[PDB]
């Protein structure tokens, strides 16, 4: 893939910490005054990537700028769209679990997200619609994460959000008035 | 070629005092010459490339066409002495789309031409020892609206008086430059 | 409607156009007098003819063409020939001089005071046309006089009308045969002036058709009469899709779009399979399989190229004659099965079939055959760059000794045009090999 | 070595070789 | 351009049957012949159609 | 091997049609070591 | 469907083919125009004639034969004859030099630049044909220009087509007539070059044909017109099974299988039974028993080998006309009960019988009779070795004094190949000796 070679070449000053069996990280140059447009989706390609030690960077940094960078995602969303569905087609259980987690954090991160995402469901949803039900130690139940995603989504999405999600998902239920 | 090396710092590709500096520079000699001769102002050996026709005789990088350049830095500086003649040079790069593209700086050029695979630029300048400066991302952004990513080859033509070509990430000032970079007459 | 304009320049360029307009009066039976037999076709002028000839209520077809030249010899001989009553009187524009093979002489010195009149005539043709898809240009690379004038005309036509395609036919310089050593110069000038505004250029060479005439037509001493006849058949076969119809119909806009891939490279090569004597076709057989194999047969192509060396990128075929679709697609499937022909890995479909049923026409006193099936094949490939290699490694040396440049510089050009051209040529060959690279 | 195969004496050497000479009187009939 | 059907079976209007002063129905609309032109009558009388 | 005229003329000519000219039919169609050279 | 090709080489190998087609046109009612009467008979070449003629929609029945020669004389004369309008023009292939009876000259010096064209013709028939059951090659062992050229083209077709039959028919070296002194050389060379690829080869002797013509045809001053007429009726008899039908039919595959026991020896003899003068047939009778007696009569065979010198392995009987299974089997039963003929003990049954209804045909201006019951006979036997023995010692004596080897080495060859040919023919012989020995 392209992001792995991009960093193997090197343009991201990110530091780290580490110990016996667990997790932690650092960085070298701050993100807010570097960029959220020229580097956000390129780094997101690491999500579709699955290889040590690159996935560490992906899984964490994706959260990191989410906490640290709220009022900038506004225009970058169509660029964000692509690696999402690429990883979804990649069809790996662990990868899609990591996705589900980070996408959960994405939607809850800030405002305006669902309303701007209005044009952008018919590509992300239906593959999940079919992922619904193939199947708490470390949050491993695919189906539970799926219903959590739909739950956190629809109420914040808006008004016809649920009806279009329903049109995707014939099981789908209301979390609003039932 | 040497991708494993560090784009950090400065990249002198050719520098005159090198004993045998022509490895990765394929030469195409025709009705011309390559010569290695001192100057009067720097009174130091420099390269001289001349020929009857400039398209016939030209130096290029890399030597193996089956190899790329592999450079990230978007800033280029050449140390040239104008010789009151007809010189040009060429660079080819790979972009955000992964389609190849060329830039053609020609001293004669009477106009500016944009072709889907290559851009052209006239060169006019003073005499004596002067300098070249260019920004790959700048020009690609302005012309093709794409985003510079890496370099793949570079070619230089005749009618030129040569000290050093080098690359840098940014527009560097005049004081961080080493003494050999700090040209004096 | 589906009507256009024919433009002819250069005393070598005019005999071929003359033959073409003959073959265009043939099929609709336009008498050399100007009016039909007692049988009726005249009126407001709305049928297969209203595209080539304007026969308004006057009863005389007016060909929608203009012939221009600088040397009055050929234009006056055609003024005094057979079809002068048919040719519009001042549609035959004459100069009083020659360009002495100097491109810039033909461009600057004299062209300034004639472009006004020629553009006036073409605009007054524009008023009478309705759709006017465009123009058929007849000229030559090594234009002994017409090259520069034609380049200038094409540029100014481009700057005023940018909303219609241009299909052009220039006779390629003979690779190893030189009629004069000024041809590389004026050729390269024409190339750099035309490649960037020309739409679809087809090259043709005279040596190859000569060798064909001796090869299978079996005539050891061919002529311009014969060669012009054959190329007139070529252009008539292409314009048949315009005039008549069949199963489906195709058009020049499709030709350019489907054939030229990118900007720049729009230079396909021509072939016409069933060239044979009347006595041979009299008791030998013709059908789709063998005629297609012929159109791929290396001797049948009119450019000094090795399709083995090259690789194929696009192809169109126009089938004029009583045929059926299945065996066509079956034969083309067999070609797809074949191995040695090397298509590139970009277009798994690379063919533009066109069907028309009206038989290709014969000429009185001719050396063609009573055709029932014919296919004219156009193809764009990667093997032509070597001819440019030939012409540049011929150019370079004489440029290096700067021979004859005094003529051009004294008349008022500089070296920069030549400079420009040499790297343009290098650029062309390099992009050719690059797109050849997968 | 491939040994030479005997030329088969199916008459011939015996018969035809003798007959081809016996049915001749040339070298005589145009006079000495 | 096509051939034409005289009667039901699939017959075809062979010129051996056409003359002046004839009517004929063709896919509905019926027509009548008035007169012809030079080569037409010359050829047709060369055949000998009265 | 060869199915027809196509593979004949395309495989075995050695007549580099760009190189040669003013030749004749028999010379146009010429094989290789297939024949003896 | 069912069909075969014909190839003719050697300056004297061509008038016989001329005769064969001058025959076929009659019984298929072909006129030297190439057209039938107005009766609905034309298509793509699909009717009774389709087995050897492609009569495309142009209505002309094209013979499926290619006539090649190294010298222009006979070929251009027949091109000036009364069938050039029929024949495919370049299917008559010309050279511009003789061979002077040297095998290696033609096989090496000139053959390499005509074989290409002839192979092109071979394939450009093999494309339109469908079944392609086999070939008929006509040549001459003591070739004036036939030996080397036929050998090399046979080798090329043997290595290009492993899935079809081949037929090789010719005049044999005369036992005691020496029309050209290098005959032993060229003969033995061709024998070795063919033994390892030949399928079925027939050998005939013009002296014996002459003798029959003198004996019972009531003719004493004959010509090739007569002799080639005879070989033509032979070819007609063999191809009748394909031309028409019968109660039972047989195929070239049937002869191939049922006639040759092993590899190697696959060279039979043939005989046409009812050869008779017109008045003789007028005032006697013919029928199955007597015609079979005549066909197995030793002297009416066309090779100077006495059957009582040896013994028979196999026999094929092809009856043209109107006969019945009853009398044919009764007659052959009497044949077997007869004591003179000796069949080898391996196969007590050794008979392959076949029938066709169509009577044999009389040619205008001919000399045959009005026959209604023809029978051709093919025999595979052991008496054949006599000719081989007769040739080998002429070979070895001229080898002993080593004359004209200067010719051969000068044209660039060495003696080890003739050395080979000696023991090669010896090996074929020892094969014959074992198979004869019980
Ligand atoms: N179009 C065409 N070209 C021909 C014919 N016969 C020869 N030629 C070639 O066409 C070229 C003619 O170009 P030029 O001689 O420059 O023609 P021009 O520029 O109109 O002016 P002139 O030099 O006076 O003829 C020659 O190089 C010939 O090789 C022909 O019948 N038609
Ligand atoms: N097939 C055939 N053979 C003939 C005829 N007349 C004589 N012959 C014998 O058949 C042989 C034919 O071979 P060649 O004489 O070498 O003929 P060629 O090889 O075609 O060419 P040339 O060198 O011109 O003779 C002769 O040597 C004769 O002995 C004939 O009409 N037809």
């Amino acid at each position: 893939t392209t992001f792995r070679k991009c960093y193997e070449r090197g343009d991201f000053p990110i530091a780290l910490e580490h110990d016996s069996k667990g997790n932690k990280i650092a960085w070298k140059v701050e993100i807010e005054k570097l960029d959220y447009h020229h580097y956000l989706p390129l780094f997101f390609d690491g999500l579709s990537e699955m290889t040590f030690p690159y996935e560490f960077f992906a899984r964490r940094g994706i959260h990191d700028m989410l906490e640290h960078g709220g009022n900038k995602i506004l225009p970058v969303i169509p660029q964000l769209i692509i690696p999402i569905k690429n990883a979804l087609n990649l069809r790996n259980r662990q990868i899609i679990c990591v996705t589900l987690k980070v996408l959960q954090h994405l939607v809850v991160s800030s405002e305006m997200v669902g309303e701007a995402l209005l044009p952008y469901y018919r590509q992300i949803l239906p593959i999940l619609n079919i992922f619904k039900n193939m199947n708490q130690q470390k949050r491993e139940n695919i189906g539970d994460l799926i219903q959590e995603t739909l739950e956190a989504f629809e109420r914040y999405g808006g008004e016809d959000a649920f009806i279009n999600i329903k049109y995707m998902v014939p099981t789908y239920e209301s979390c609003l008035l039932n | 070629m040497f991708k494993n090396t560090f784009q950090s710092g400065f990249l002198s590709i050719l520098y005159s005092i090198g004993s045998k500096p022509l490895q990765i520079w394929d030469k195409k000699v025709r009705n011309g010459h390559i010569k290695r001769i001192t100057d009067n102002d720097i009174q130091s050996l420099v390269l001289e490339i001349e020929g009857t026709n400039v398209s016939t005789t030209y130096i290029t990088c890399p030597a193996d066409p089956k190899k790329t350049l592999g450079i990230k830095l978007p800033f280029l500086v050449m140390i040239i002495k104008n010789l009151k003649k007809y010189f040009t040079f060429e660079v080819q790069v790979l972009d955000d789309k992964n389609v190849r593209r060329r830039f053609r700086a020609s001293n004669y050029q009477s106009t500016t031409r944009v072709k889907p695979f290559i851009c052209t630029m006239p060169m006019r300048l003073d005499d004596g020892w002067n300098q070249i400066q260019f920004n790959l991302s700048d020009f690609t952004r302005r012309a093709y609206g794409t985003n510079y990513i890496e370099t793949l080859r570079v070619q230089i033509h005749a009618n030129c008086r040569i000290r050093r070509v080098y690359f840098s990430d940014r527009l560097y000032s005049e004081d961080e430059l080493p003494a050999e970079f700090k040209l004096y007459l | 409607m589906r009507e256009c304009i024919s433009i002819h320049v250069g005393q070598a360029g005019v005999q071929i156009g003359n033959a073409c307009w003959e073959l265009y009066c043939l099929e609709h039976g336009i008498q050399p007098d100007g009016q039909m037999p007692s049988d009726k076709t005249i009126g407001g002028g709305d049928d297969s003819f209203n595209t080539f000839f304007s026969e308004t209520g006057a009863g005389k077809h007016v060909p929608r063409a203009v012939f221009v030249d600088l040397e009055p010899t050929v234009v006056d001989e055609v003024r005094t020939g057979t079809y002068r009553q048919l040719f519009h009187p001042e549609q035959l524009i004459t100069g009083k001089e020659d360009a002495a093979n100097n491109y810039a002489r033909g461009h600057y010195t004299i062209g300034k005071e004639i472009v006004d009149l020629v553009l006036d005539r073409i605009r007054k043709l524009a008023d009478l046309c309705t759709g006017l898809q465009g123009f058929l240009i007849f000229h030559s690379f090594g234009g002994g006089t017409g090259s520069g004038f034609a380049s200038l005309l094409m540029e100014r036509l481009s700057v005023d009308y940018g909303k219609k395609s241009k299909l052009e036919f220039a006779i390629y310089p003979a690779p190893q045969v030189s009629t004069a050593v000024v041809e590389p110069y004026n050729s390269i000038l024409t190339t750099h002036t035309t490649l960037e505004h020309s739409d679809c250029a087809f090259m043709v060479d005279n040596e190859a058709i000569y060798d064909i005439c001796r090869r299978n037509l079996d005539i050891e001493r061919p002529t311009y009469t014969n060669l012009n006849r054959l190329i007139g058949q070529i252009v008539s076969s292409i314009t048949a899709s315009l005039r008549f119809d069949g199963a489906l119909n195709v058009d020049l806009t499709e030709f350019q779009t489907n054939l030229v891939p990118y900007p720049r490279i729009h230079f396909p090569l021509a072939t016409y399979a069933p060239v044979i004597s009347a006595e041979k076709a009299y008791h030998e057989q013709l059908s789709v399989a063998e005629i297609t194999n012929a159109c791929f047969e290396p001797a049948n192509q009119m450019v000094k190229c090795d399709p083995r060396h090259g690789k194929y990128m696009a192809c169109c075929m126009l089938y004029r004659g009583d045929v059926v679709p299945k065996d066509v697609n079956a034969a083309i499937a067999t070609i797809k099965t074949k191995r040695t022909i090397q298509f590139v890995d970009w277009c798994p479909t690379g063919f533009k079939v066109g069907i028309n049923y009206q038989p290709p026409t014969v000429v009185p006193g001719g050396d063609l055959a009573k055709v029932q099936r014919a296919v004219c094949m156009l193809s764009n490939t990667t093997a032509i760059a070597e001819a440019w290699a030939r012409l540049d490694h011929k150019f370079d040396l004489m440029y290096a000794k700067r021979a004859f440049v005094h003529w051009y510089v004294g008349e008022g050009m500089e070296e920069g045009e030549f400079s420009e051209a040499r790297e343009d040529l290098a650029a062309l060959e390099k992009d050719y090999e690059e797109v050849g690279v997968d | 070595e491939p040994p030479q195969h005997p030329r088969y004496t199916s008459l011939f050497r015996a018969t035809i070789k003798n007959d081809m000479k016996k049915f001749k009187t040339a070298m005589k009939t145009m006079g000495p | 351009r096509q051939r034409f059907t005289k009667n039901d079976m699939g017959d075809h209007y062979h010129w051996k049957d056409l003359n002046r002063g004839i009517n004929l129905t063709v896919y509905g609309k019926t027509f009548r012949i008035v007169d012809c032109d030079r080569f037409t009558q010359d050829f047709l009388e060369s055949q000998g159609i009265e | 091997k060869i199915p027809k005229d196509d593979l004949d003329f395309r495989l075995a000519t050695l007549y580099n049609h760009h190189t040669g000219a003013f030749k004749n039919k028999t010379e146009i169609l010429l094989h290789q070591e297939t024949i003896e050279d």
